[PDB]
């Protein structure tokens, strides 16, 4: 046998436990003031429906360190982010980033010179110090109110942000310059819809654009809010709601057995 | 012309009663019927074809007769006479084949073929057995210049022509008033859409109206008026009449209000019904002329009050619907039907051999365009088709 | 002019002449030259009876609806005029007919033999048109005095059809009454 | 036999087709090249969708001759033998699917099936001529 | 004269300008002036003939809503969000984003009242300030007096743009300081279907419509997100596909205004 | 319903109070010496036939301050100029500017490079100090007669000029020059005949010329000229035959409920 | 029936066709190319115009044959009709137009009417054979 090669599907009409992870910001932790509060949510779990000792838990130091290079090892993934008066695209940015599936191609800063392809493409820097600077071409390499040879006044489009999402006009060349001994750049192209996590918000307003779209606003039905003023009555309504937040998701496409050769990273 | 007919039925007859061991006392008429046909048929000859691919045949005839000897007809006069029962059906049917396909601009109720010509003349006019069947009959009656008829299920009349036509119109169709129908085979589907659903509408009341034409008079018409029309209730997205670019439909469907149908004849009123659905008679039609109003919900619910916004932006326009059906009709002149493979039988001859198209039938034989524009002669010609068509669905089954 | 001769009511294109001539002549309903019913009776009747049931009108107020009241009220207004067994009648709207008393048969439509006699001759609202006419003398067996009065709109025949409720009256009645709004 | 006999392009209404035993059909679903607000909207290139689309053809064939014995549904063949079959609940015969379920009789078309239904609606068509 | 508009009409079944406003703060942020002739080429690039791109500036929102001049065909503006200056952004989004009809009005000598839900009351200027008292059939203020100024209620003081609505059917007597401002009474004829507003940081606050329980959401009014100006802007630039194809070019202004006037 | 798509129309050959401003010069508003004469007028207007209350007066200060942006506000508009013996190509300007609709699309100074395209097409500059210089390029964008670089070397066509009409040869780039301070250019093309005005001259010889077209000299019958020596005869005058004034004209037919897409201002 | 059977181009004098019902006429108007001072200057490419331009065909038929009974102008049988049916001042009749004027009976033409008008011309002609 073989994948890989989608063979077309026919059916019909005439018919009728894993892994859950779970973060939360240290303000959580610091609020709860217990230690033993996490064999009682997972007795509570327990209660739910869910075996005990299947419901691990993180924790991360801030969303800025949460950024960086946000990893997730489970089945079932449920963010919680403490929403902030002036870290709108930080959120924005981080929600893009842990919501869809992202295929990179690494890129250099020295030899080549990158471009881009498809409204589908985009570039994306992590780093603990991430510094920026992107200067177009013409055909005949020339300058384009910035020199190669130079180097100040190359236009600065983000700085000492611990995430960075950018994207310039398709059809140009660019040239980039970045400290590599703090940040690292990959070219990546968006894949499509990552459904194995859910993002929920605390207070807020509606701010997460999951795209550089303009005129469209897709307010995804895993984009949920909530209202707070002590940590655990939303921890309660979290975990009192499981069967709708799982019914809402999905297995993680891309982590089936269906992985063959189907462009996994 | 009656010739043919009355061969085809003596043949299908004599087919019918010429079975081993029936007694001959009940085939007296057939035997003489069929003693006189080979009388007078032999003697003459015959030649079909030449156009196209059609086998150009020659013919004779030489045959015995029939005596009457016996008392119970046995196996082998029943066989002597099948043998040349078979043969006689082979010449009609090639006789029907050659006269098929071909037309005449002048004429056109006259007979063409050469076989058919000479079969014309006087000294062939002693074989009539009757003239029973519809369509033959129809014919001889309309021989000596009276009215006719034909009995017909599912009488395809209206032409297939999809078109709509605006009222009110936004340069980039964001406030549209119009109606859009769609006359498939015997089924008329109309539909009036309004996108301010009577909210700055004259007196809280859109009015619409469409006027259908036909070019034959019928008569006798069953006709089924079913409201909620299905052809236009479900989302679209369709060109602009200019083809320079598109919009959308998003469709409600209300209560159609004061549904009044008018049949007209010659230009005056002859059957008129108000707010009546199911099934209606009509007697004597020409133009139908449906026409009715979409009425304002006088009060409304929240759902309802969302729905249809005061303002300009609109999301959900609504539209009321109607279906016209004739389950059954009776006509002046011959008309494509469902009961019969008539049309079946001509489309399938002239496509076979390949006929290049003449002066006078379209290409293809495709039913749109003959019965686009509609001519006495086109009429005449196509009435002797089909009569000669329903000549061979007489004799192969 | 569309007349014989030139008169003061004589002064798709019959389509639009006809109308003129049926709005021209809506104003005949202050000449006294009326027999039977009218329209103008109708708008008083409904006026009076709305107003009578409405309670959310001042007396400042009167003055405004009734003024409003006696010309918006019924813009789709009827009339036909007799002569030697035939009759001619023309709609504001634009539609037109004739007809005659017997079997109701369909008459070709002569302009200026309607312009000739609707000058000085008696005119009658109508009420009942031709549709209603033919649909009643098609669906229902009636005789030749209803059909008579009918024509001149007698009220005891078209109230003994409003008594028997047959549906093309009521549909009639219904679709004038609901044309009275403001 | 995998031959093309008859063929219309763009001709809805009525079509007439002369000998034929498979039907294939093509259509294209073309993005249309200009937009205006309302579906240059409701199209997105991105990911999420909130309409999609799709495009339909409806084919009704309303006479037909065959040379072999088929049912229809404007006669009254079937239903006679139906009816006489479960008159006196006979049981099921070792050739024709229980109950007269037409859907599973024509599934397997087997020319034994032919002539037992030839033999059938002929014997139903004699009885037919009488009770009136 | 109608080739098809609102009249029977049969179906069947480059050179164009774009502009930009910009505010201040992004030229000062990011401080160089060779800017125009990177986004001209880089519009070139894309597929735009150059010199085909205007920009304009405006120091403030507030300025800004002084007599909006539209230069182009298809317009794109930007604005940012403020912390207390919500009405003035919804109003000036509203004002020009539909098209409007006003007739001047000497509000100094005689009485107004408006006629319909379409209805608004329009006041433009440097600084304005309105007050206003209803009447009644007796021509004597309600809450107020005919004569004196100061006892009336207020409805703005010290705006820019006003945009306010009374109960329509009621005559009624304002005052405001002529000298400094201007007061037309306007009617909403259709949606201007040729500009669109971009909203940077925020929370989709505009309403362009005086309905309480209707506020819709366009295709021409959408929101990003921003740290840096150049991203902005890249990012209008490289997706200007989508606002091209969302916005008409049918809606030209037959005169450079932002509202006609006595038509 | 929708406008703009204009379907084709079909008659037949078988059938039989608004807004009045009106503009003068204050020469004319100190010959007159009157307080009360505006309520004369409209008196007068009111006999030959429109309604008090809606006949305005407007005024000018000079030639030169009507000529910034000259807007129109009425649905009937007959402005009076008084002639000069040394503004001709003024007058010619403002009537060349007020007599026909203009489509205009604005236009810079420093990034982009204009032309023009057909003879339908012009230049307008309207500002407090208009001084407008032109220089005329090649394909290689070198110098013909004036340097790029250099800006002391062009052609002068107008100085300090309230209103500039101006055209180059098609087919060919210009380069421009002039203080956005004080005045503004426009590139604007001409649509067609705005024919909700007119032009009553008083005094004069037939000066002005509506097109820069040599060969044409059209002498609309919207121009017309009188002569006077005391204002109160040709106001008189103007006032007597307003059925021919109003005759003469039409509706702007910009302005109708024909606006929708039909390239409205 | 929107084929085309005879057509003719810049074949002005006579022609002759066999068979139509439709008549479909196409003509372009071209600006001349090349000019002199008075047609140079009378058609100025600027907006105000003092003469327009206009072509124009004149299409006659001089005899024809139809299948049906037709009124001509070069005989005397519609004006014998009409002759007959004033001279008594008769009630208009429940077919034919008022008067018998002419456009009236020919716009909405009716097989019934047709079928009046034959009998009528048929019984005019008739009676034409002897008053003399």
């Amino acid at each position: 046998q073989n994948y890989g090669i989608n063979l077309p599907i026919t059916g019909s009409m005439d018919i009728a436990t894993s892994t859950l992870c779970l973060y939360y910001p240290t303000e959580a932790a610091t609020e709860i003031n217990d230690n033993s509060w996490k064999d009682t949510l997972s007795q509570l779990f327990l209660t739910k429906g869910w075996p005990t000792g299947s419901v691990y838990f993180k924790e991360y130091t801030n969303i800025a360190s949460f950024s960086v290079d946000p990893q997730l090892y489970c089945d079932y993934n449920v963010v919680l982010m403490k929403y902030d008066a002036t870290l709108q695209l930080d959120m924005s940015e981080l929600a893009d980033l842990i919501l869809n599936e992202w295929l990179c191609n690494p890129m250099d800063i020295t030899l080549y010179y990158y471009q881009q392809t498809d409204e589908a493409n985009k570039w994306i820097s992590m780093g603990s110090s991430c510094t920026i600077k992107v200067c177009p071409l013409n055909t005949q390499t020339l300058g384009i109110g910035c020199l190669t040879t130079d180097a100040t006044t190359f236009e600065e489009v983000a700085t000492a942000e611990k995430l960075v999402i950018t994207d310039v006009v398709d059809g140009v060349n660019h040239k980039l310059d970045v400290t590599t001994a703090t940040c690292t750049i990959r070219n990546c192209k968006k894949l499509g819809p990552r459904e194995n996590v859910a993002v929920i918000q605390v207070g807020g307003s509606d701010i997460l654009d999951i795209t550089a779209d303009p005129t469209t606003a897709p307010q995804t039905e895993r984009m949920m809010r909530i209202n707070w003023k002590k940590w655990w009555q939303v921890f309660y309504t979290v975990v009192d709601y499981v069967d709708q937040i799982i019914q809402v998701m999905s297995k993680r496409s891309r982590s089936l057995n269906s992985a063959a050769f189907y462009y996994r990273v | 012309m009656d010739v043919l007919y009355s061969l085809s039925k003596t043949l299908k007859d004599a087919r019918d009663k010429i079975v081993e061991g029936t007694l001959y006392s009940n085939v007296s008429d057939l035997i003489q019927q069929f003693n006189q046909m080979i009388i007078t048929m032999n003697g003459n000859e015959f030649q079909t074809g030449g156009i196209g691919n059609l086998p150009i045949r020659n013919w004779n005839f030489n045959f015995g007769l029939l005596g009457t000897t016996l008392l119970n007809l046995d196996a082998n006069y029943v066989e002597t006479a099948r043998n040349t029962i078979d043969y006689f059906v082979d010449f009609v049917d090639n006789v029907c084949m050659d006269e098929m396909v071909r037309e005449s601009q002048r004429n056109g109720i006259a007979p063409q073929s050469d076989s058919l010509r000479k079969l014309s003349a006087i000294k062939f006019k002693r074989i009539n057995f009757d003239n029973s069947s519809e369509y033959i009959e129809n014919w001889n009656l309309q021989n000596r210049r009276q009215r006719t008829g034909f009995t017909f299920h599912k009488p395809n009349i209206f032409p297939y022509s999809a078109s709509f036509t605006l009222n009110r119109s936004q340069p980039a169709h964001d406030n549209l008033m119009g109606t859009m129908w769609l006359n498939a085979g015997s089924e008329i589907q109309v539909a009036g859409f309004d996108y301010s659903c009577a909210i700055n509408a004259p007196a809280n009341i859109q009015q619409f109206e469409h006027i259908v034409p036909l070019r034959r008079v019928l008569t006798t018409a069953t006709i089924t008026l079913l409201p909620d029309a299905e052809r236009f209730s479900f989302p679209r997205v369709i060109n602009s009449a200019d083809g320079a670019t598109t919009w959308f439909f998003n469709p409600v469907i209300l209560r159609p209000n004061n549904v009044e149908v008018e049949f007209l004849l010659n230009g005056q009123i002859i059957n008129t019904y108000q707010a009546r659905f199911g099934t209606i008679v009509a007697r004597n039609f020409d133009t139908i002329r449906l026409s009715f109003q979409l009425m304002r919900p006088p009060n409304m619910t929240p759902a309802v009050a969302v729905l249809f916004p005061n303002a300009q932006p609109f999301e959900h326009h609504a539209t009321v619907g109607l279906t016209l059906r004739i389950e059954s009709a009776v006509c002046e002149s011959v008309l494509a039907d469902a009961s019969e493979t008539l049309l079946a039988n001509v489309t399938s001859v002239r496509q076979e051999y390949a006929i290049p198209v003449g002066p006078v039938f379209p290409p293809g034989m495709n039913w749109t365009d003959l019965i686009t524009n509609y001519s006495p002669s086109r009429e005449d010609n196509l009435q002797r088709v089909f009569t000669v068509a329903s000549i061979r669905s007489m004799l192969i089954k | 002019s569309i007349g014989s001769s030139a008169s003061a009511w004589t002064d798709s294109s019959v389509s639009t002449q006809t109308s003129t001539i049926s709005r021209r002549l809506r104003l005949k309903e202050m000449a006294t030259q009326t027999e039977g019913m009218n329209f103008d009776d109708i708008s008083a009747a409904v006026l009076k009876t709305k107003i009578d049931k409405s309670t959310q009108i001042s007396p400042n107020t009167i003055p405004d609806i009734v003024t409003e009241a006696s010309e918006k009220f019924i813009p789709n207004r009827a009339y036909r005029v007799i002569n030697n067994d035939d009759v001619f009648e023309a709609g504001i709207d634009g539609k037109f007919f004739a007809y005659k008393v017997d079997t109701f048969e369909e008459i070709p439509f002569d302009v200026q033999k309607f312009a000739d006699l609707v000058t000085d001759s008696p005119v009658i609202s109508a009420i009942i048109d031709f549709k209603t006419l033919k649909n009643l003398n098609d669906n229902y067996g009636i005789s030749r005095q209803q059909a008579f009065n009918l024509l001149r709109s007698d009220p005891r025949v078209l109230r003994e059809f409003i008594n028997q409720d047959n549906p093309i009256i009521r549909n009639r009645i219904e679709q004038l009454i609901m044309q009275c709004r403001l």
